[PDB]
């Protein structure tokens, strides 16, 4: 999946604006809720997911296991609102050697600890709306001293409001980004 | 935030006419025409009802099987044997059951006697309030609790008048509001104790407006959390899980699961440096929003 | 020269401490006076007791163990029981207050004031050693003392030694039987803490040992005293190569390298065989072939995991008694041909065998029988992740409404430490799945 | 270490502490002279949990009797085990309380609090490692309700880290011995909620019903009632006193039972209980004990567990017995009657075992259960309170001590908030979708 | 790698025969990353992979 496609400048996996944004995503809720509401700051629709027990309310990018999201773009960027709650997300990566690492970033964590298959790391979110960019190729080199090949799965847990998830293939500036791939906060 | 006066009539019409939804069954006993004063019932609203389960339906505990089993059947002469023979859950408590809300409030009684300086202002582009006198010179101590006590109402035009009364008095109140707080807790708690969605969604928006109406109201309210949060803990997790379905209903405020989250965030915002623990004590699921 | 340090934490830690040290003193003929009878010397070899003891200036043998606890009501029993001449009173440690089934009290509130005491003992207890193989930690995951302190100690040990090997024979919360209600929490809180600090961690459960006691020993009245005798039977079989001769010796180092494939998969099962009474013992040959069958029997496991739902990453076989190396080779080869026993493709190997000429000992008045053959098996199966999923459910079940949390946060913890520990399990679960 | 101090407030509490201390002195084998006459050092290893050693090898309780109208103090001094008390540990007032919470909490309280606090501190210094406080009240009368709440408020601020028990006798749902009983109960539950840690609730009706059906007694006396109360109060602290293969400290007995800080109203019973006839023939086994304790009758208070669901439960056995049996009996009960236990708790019973059986028995077991059916007692009490306060009867008394009616309203509101807590948790499922639809 | 399209090579049919066409300048490439990749395609037999791989190493070595 996403194999033999064309990824050159951008690749948007999730967009709140659309007839059905969770086309490819699987959604699992236990004590929470997912919906699409109109945000106030960015006066448009945002897909929000919330609920207790962060580790149980999430959405996986490939519809089902045993199916990978073959994507080779280095940079990964999310556009999220900070609700001042427990928020975490995980991304699995295939190295140059056939080993599936996975890095996750949590806002309720304070120390990074490299492990054979996992790398947990804290995230220092700002207030309100913000876009976060992951190199995702410097990370593999800095953690395991290997090379990035292609992402396999993406997963976002509860207590957040998503607007955009897209691979960038390079760090574009606020100017170079198109209109849809940027944060235009109105008055 | 958004006003509560306008939304209510359009919502009630959209619910009752457009959908096949129910009013549902608002008791109007004792209330006749618009002229005759009602006979106020002695009952009280949001009152916990006794257990109605029978004597015998209670299962008995079998010492031999360690189980609550229902008693056997006493014989009966009509059911006698003939020639051929070859062959416990507990009674649930009304946690989410809408309590009975009688029309025996104090606002209705005062409005019936005609002591209120309010009237409906149809000359406006919509339903507005019309004051016989000037609001900023009223006696809040006497009037403001009366207006809060009408929030529990459902019969028109009492509930519209009561909501619009508090909505307009909180704007011009200012400092005149702070000393009245100890007298507002009983009607607020009584309105919440009704378990009815309409009155609850109204009083939560009014509570937001209340903490915002002036300064220093937050700290002054903090000691009274133990009497207003117990209901928050129930409907804190009543939300809609639509998945991909965009919530058109978001146009108006109906979802308690987040109408409570916004209000708790606001309480922690205004209460100071200690409101968080007083909240966490009552609603344990709460999370600090700072 | 080949010495270990045996630490017992909590209640079940020192309860089995009453079982192991009952056995070792009985194995080496040491009477509870710490002396040797000096007139009927039975030890065919000298200087074997030094693995577990420290001969004084004249005659006495003191065990190189440490009983640690916050409850005095049990540590004083040792001070009154017959085994009071054994321990130097500096070794028996106790506190005035209890952790009271609370990880925070065992970790944050109380423990931080007596670790200096215990650590100073361990310093004095390691300085007399010349070659220290590694520590041997007994814990009871599920209590405040065992989880709270045991976590807090292992960190202090790792920063000090690190290069030293640490083992953990932690009993584990049973799926069905549970003597507590808050054990899901402190269990999770314990694992996330021991993981980066223990090198190997054997795991066994109370409930599974009840059935082994039911089917095999045919006892209708099992009690903790009956189970602790079995743990002593395991470790006696496990540490025999440390303090006895026999072909194919196995040290701790040689034992941990070929049994932990990845730096975090180290939770290993256990099984003992034969386990029978007196009358059955003597109408039988106890062939090496029929024993190694009962070892790989699913019922003979000491934990409520079914290994037939997973595959074996490795297996260690400590044989004990009259065993010839040809029969092991011929019986292990029998099971590889068996179909029910699966092995992940990436290990065509999978057996580290060990033989000892020193038969197992029996406690007079015990429940086992004397035999000339015994097999204790330690296996690292990938099915073990299922019992790690029960807690992932129960913890998630109560953490929703956040029951009992006001205790943990009230005793110097934050809610962060809950979900912090929660990741390490869900991260561990897929680690058990990535190897599939 | 693990020392414990005891209080007895009010007439009922001062009378039941007599039996409690008689039973403890008998357990540890000491004469009403204060001299130990037992056999084993097991009566002396952990005796210091309840006593102070004196000169001449005698033992004196670590108890404080506090009560107006010193007629009861002279009664307990005349009683057989009265000579063991330090006369210094006797705080009485000459006036009476007239069954009035207002003067028990406001006027005559503030005159004896200084003395009781000096006494409690003088003897709390004597402890090496004080575990906690325990007290015995009677929520019906004035002295007990008011002064116990006042002393609880004082103790909570003077020793917050310590933990407090309260073996309170509650009003009766069908019997009204006193007429101001609901006022006295509500004005005290409002204080209990914030300053107690464990609160056992006991009722004379269920006591009578037990003694009549099970014990087959023909004329129950307050003596036998307090005998039952003392049996339970003793079975509580077996883990602190005597060894046990699975000990249960008082603190781990609260941690494992109260999930939320407000739901600390327990419900107890005792086993075995039988008449002299069937004593000769009933075998004493863990199955018998666990099938008698789980009944809805042995509950010493008048709340039927059939109307709710057990949040948590606990069973403390004493006697040399097989722990697998205990574990599996609790598990099998949870499995069988699974509907009467909340779902968001996987296993909700604690099982503790002590090696030392009672003096005259081979095995015994005490039961505690924090059931959601307890809300009916508070519902009945609030109903009575609001049927009477609606008319403003007997209020000039309570106003005479400077009280006003906002205190009544606050107490009633807090009772209703607590019964709402109970109701919510009685049916909140683990998965949120089933609650709101 | 060629399937994923990460290589700067292409076939140059405009020449008098099959030639290579570089999207960038050869003498500034990262040999450490590219040269082993090109050698690993010598084993290929399916067109045009083997032609591209042989021509890649042939031009980079010059
Ligand atoms: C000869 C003999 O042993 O007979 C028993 C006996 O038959 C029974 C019926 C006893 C007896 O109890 C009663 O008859 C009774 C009457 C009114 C109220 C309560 C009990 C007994 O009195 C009670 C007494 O119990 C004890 O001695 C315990 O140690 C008990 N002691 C006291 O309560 C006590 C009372 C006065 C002075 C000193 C101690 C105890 C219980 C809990 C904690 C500590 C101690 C015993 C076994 C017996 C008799 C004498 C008949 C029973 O009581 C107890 C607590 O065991 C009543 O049902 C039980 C079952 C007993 O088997
Ligand atoms: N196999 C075995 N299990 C035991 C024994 N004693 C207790 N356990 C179990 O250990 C668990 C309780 O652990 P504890 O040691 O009592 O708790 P802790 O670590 O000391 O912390 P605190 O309770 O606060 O003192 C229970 O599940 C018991 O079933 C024993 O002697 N043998
Ligand atoms: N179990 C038991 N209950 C008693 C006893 N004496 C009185 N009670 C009850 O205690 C209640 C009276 O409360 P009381 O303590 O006398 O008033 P107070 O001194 O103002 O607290 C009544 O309901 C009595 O029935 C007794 O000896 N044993
Ligand atoms: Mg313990």
């Amino acid at each position: 999946m996403f194999k033999n496609a064309f990824q050159s400048g951008f690749l948007s996996v999730l967009y709140s604006i659309g007839s059905k944004p969770l086309e490819i995503w699987d959604k699992q809720v236990s004590n929470g809720h997912i919906k699409r509401i109109t945000d106030a700051d960015i006066q448009s629709s945002v897909l929000e997911i919330m609920g207790q027990n962060v580790s149980t309310t999430y959405i996986t990018c490939p519809a089902d296991p045993n199916k990978t999201l073959g994507i080779k773009l280095p940079f990964l960027v999310l556009i999220i609102k900070n609700l001042n709650k427990y928020f975490s997300f995980e991304v699995q990566v295939l190295d140059d050697k056939n080993v599936r690492r996975r890095f996750r970033a949590s806002n309720y964590q304070s120390t990074t600890r490299v492990k054979p298959f996992i790398c947990t790391m804290p995230m220092r979110l700002d207030s309100g709306w913000n876009q976060i960019q992951f190199n995702l190729s410097d990370f593999t080199r800095r953690a395991y001293g290997t090379n990035y090949i292609e992402t396999l799965r993406v997963q976002v847990h509860a207590n957040c409001r998503i607007r955009r998830i897209y691979f960038s293939d390079r760090l574009y500036s606020e100017e170079e980004l198109p209109a849809e791939f940027k944060l235009f906060l109105p008055i | 935030n958004g006003d509560v006066a306008g939304s209510l009539f359009t919502s009630t019409y959209r619910n009752v006419k457009l959908a096949g939804k129910a009013p549902p069954a608002a008791n109007l006993s004792g209330t006749g025409s618009c002229f005759d004063t009602t006979s106020l019932s002695p009952a009280r609203a949001g009152a916990h009802k006794a257990l109605d389960v029978q004597k015998d339906e209670l299962p008995v505990w079998s010492k031999s099987t360690l189980s609550y089993k229902y008693p056997a059947g006493r014989p009966n002469p009509t059911g006698f044997l003939k020639k051929g023979d070859g062959e416990p859950s507990p009674p649930q408590a009304g946690a989410y059951k809408r309590r009975e809300n009688p029309p025996n409030t104090a606002f209705r009684r005062f409005y019936e006697r005609g002591d209120l300086p309010i009237a409906v202002d149809h000359r406006g582009s919509k339903n507005m309030i019309a004051w016989k006198v000037d609001i900023e010179k009223l006696d809040y101590h006497h009037y403001l609790p009366i207006f809060f006590d009408g929030i529990r109402e459902t019969q028109e035009p009492y509930r519209f008048l009561a909501v619009k009364g508090v909505e307009d008095m909180l704007r011009v109140g200012g400092s005149k509001i702070l000393p009245v707080i100890p007298q507002l807790i009983i009607p607020i708690k009584t309105a919440l104790n009704t378990r009815d969605h309409s009155v609850m969604c109204i009083t939560l928006q009014l509570l937001q407006k209340l903490v915002l109406s002036a300064d220093l109201v937050g700290e002054a309210l903090v000691p009274y959390y133990r009497q207003i949060l117990p209901i928050f803990n129930l409907y804190k997790n009543k939300n809609k899980n639509l998945g991909d379905g965009i919530d058109y209903g978001q146009r108006n405020y109906d979802c308690l699961g987040e109408l409570i989250a916004d209000t708790l965030a606001l309480f922690e915002q205004k209460g100071g440096d200690d409101a968080f623990i007083n909240i966490k004590y009552m609603v344990p699921t709460y999370e600090s929003s700072v | 020269m080949r010495e270990v340090i045996s630490i017992h934490i909590g209640q079940a830690g020192i309860q089995v401490g009453n079982a192991c040290w009952e056995l070792y003193c009985l194995e080496h003929g040491i009477q509870p006076d710490g002396q040797m009878p000096s007139d009927k010397t039975i030890g065919g070899g000298d200087d074997a007791f030094n693995t577990f003891f420290s001969e004084t200036g004249a005659g006495k043998h003191v065990p190189r163990c440490i009983f640690l606890d916050l409850e005095p009501t049990v540590v004083d029993e040792v001070r009154t029981g017959t085994y009071r001449q054994l321990f130097h009173p500096e070794q028996l440690i106790s506190g005035k207050e209890d952790a009271a089934n609370n990880f925070a009290r065992g970790h944050y509130t109380i423990g931080k004031e007596i670790v200096d005491l215990a650590l100073d003992r361990i310093r004095k207890l390691a300085d007399n050693c010349t070659g220290l193989q590694g520590f041997l930690v007994f814990n009871a995951v599920g209590g405040g003392t065992g989880s709270g302190l045991g976590s807090l100690l292992l960190e202090r040990l790792s920063v000090d030694y690190g290069k030293k090997s640490k083992l953990g024979f932690t009993v584990y919360p049973s799926p069905q039987v549970s003597t507590a209600v808050v054990e899901p929490y402190n269990s999770v809180l314990s694992t996330h803490s021991l993981l980066e600090h223990t090198d190997v961690a054997v795991m066994l459960d109370n409930e599974a040992i009840y059935d082994i006691c039911r089917r095999s020993l045919d006892i209708e009245r099992p009690t903790y005293t009956n189970l602790n005798r079995l743990i002593a039977q395991v470790i006696s079989s496990l540490t025999a190569s440390l303090r006895f001769d026999g072909a194919l010796n196995v040290d701790i180092t040689e034992f941990q390298t070929n049994l932990v494939p990845y730096p975090r998969i180290h939770f290993m099962l256990s099984s003992y065989a034969p386990i029978i009474s007196a009358e059955k013992a003597y109408h039988e040959q106890l062939s090496v072939a029929e024993i190694t069958n009962a070892a790989f029997e699913p019922a003979s496991m000491m934990v409520k995991c079914d290994p037939r739902h997973g595959k074996y990453m490795a297996c260690c076989l400590m044989y004990r008694g009259d065993v010839v190396p040809k029969d092991v080779n011929a019986s292990v080869a029998t099971i590889k041909t068996k179909r029910t026993i699966q092995f992940v493709d990436w290990c065509p190997t999978g057996f580290k065998c060990g033989i000892n000429y020193q038969p197992p000992t029996v406690v007079p008045g015990g429940d086992l029988a004397k035999v000339q053959r015994a097999v204790c098996m330690i296996s690292n199966s990938t099915a073990i992740g299922e019992i790690f999923s029960r807690l992932d459910h129960k913890f998630d079940l109560m953490y929703a409404k956040r029951a009992f949390v006001h205790w943990y946060v009230g005793e110097g913890m934050e809610e962060g430490e809950f979900s912090e520990a929660r990741e390490d399990l869900a991260a561990l679960e897929k680690d058990f799945e990535e190897v599939g | 270490m693990r020392e414990i101090v005891h209080i007895q407030g009010g007439q009922c509490g001062n009378q039941i502490g007599a039996k409690f201390w008689e039973v403890v002195s008998d357990e540890h084998g000491i004469d009403p002279t204060g001299t130990y006459h037992g056999d084993s050092d097991l009566q002396l290893e952990r005796i210091n949990v309840y006593f102070n050693e004196a000169t001449g090898g005698r033992y004196v309780p670590r108890a404080i009797l506090m009560d107006l109208e010193p007629g009861t103090m002279d009664s307990v001094r005349s009683g057989p085990y009265g000579q063991i008390f330090r006369p210094d540990n006797f705080v009485f007032g000459q006036t009476g309380a007239g069954n009035n919470w207002a003067k028990g909490h406001y006027t005559e309280g503030a005159e004896l609090i200084d003395s009781v606090l000096d006494v409690v501190r003088k003897e709390a210094e004597s402890c090496d490692c004080l575990q906690g406080f325990q007290v015995c009240h009677s929520l019906g009368g004035g002295t007990g309700s008011g002064m116990g709440t006042l002393l609880i408020s004082k103790i909570r601020e003077e020793y917050p880290d310590r933990m407090m028990l309260t073996f309170s006798v509650v009003p009766s749902p069908k019997v009204s011995d006193t007429v101001v009983e609901p006022y006295n109960a509500t004005l005290s539950v409002h204080q209990l909620v914030e300053n107690a840690d464990e609160c056992m609730v006991l009722d004379n009706e269920a006591l009578y019903d037990i003694c009549f059906r099970t014990l087959k007694l023909t004329t129950p006396t307050f003596g036998d009632l307090n005998h039952l109360i003392s049996a339970v109060m003793s079975g509580i602290t077996c883990c602190l006193r005597f060894p046990g293969q699975l000990n249960a400290d008082l603190r781990k007995l609260a941690v494992n039972l109260i999930p939320f800080p407000r739901l600390h109203f327990f419900m107890v019973g005792f086993t075995p209980l039988t008449s002299r006839g069937s004593q000769q023939y009933r075998a004493l086994t863990v199955p018998e004990l666990t099938q008698q304790m789980w009944d809805a009758k042995n509950m010493m208070c008048a709340a039927d567990p059939r109307h709710g669901r057990y949040l948590t439960a606990s069973a403390l056995f004493r006697g040399r017995m097989s722990t697998k049996e205990v574990d599996e009996q609790m598990l099998n009960v949870q499995n069988k009657n699974s509907s009467y236990f909340v779902e968001w708790i996987p296993n909700n019973v604690k099982s503790s075992v002590c090696d030392i059986p009672p003096k005259g028995l081979k095995m015994s077991a005490t039961f505690i259960g924090n059931s959601t059916a307890i809300q009916e007692m508070f519902k009945r009490v609030s109903e009575q309170f609001t049927a009477m306060f609606r008319r403003k009867a007997f209020l000039h008394w309570y106003t005479g001590e400077g009280m006003d009616e906002m205190e009544f309203t606050e107490a009633e509101s807090n009772m209703n908030d607590l019964v709402s807590e109970y109701q919510q948790y009685q049916d909140a499922s683990a998965e949120e979708e089933g609650e709101f639809e």
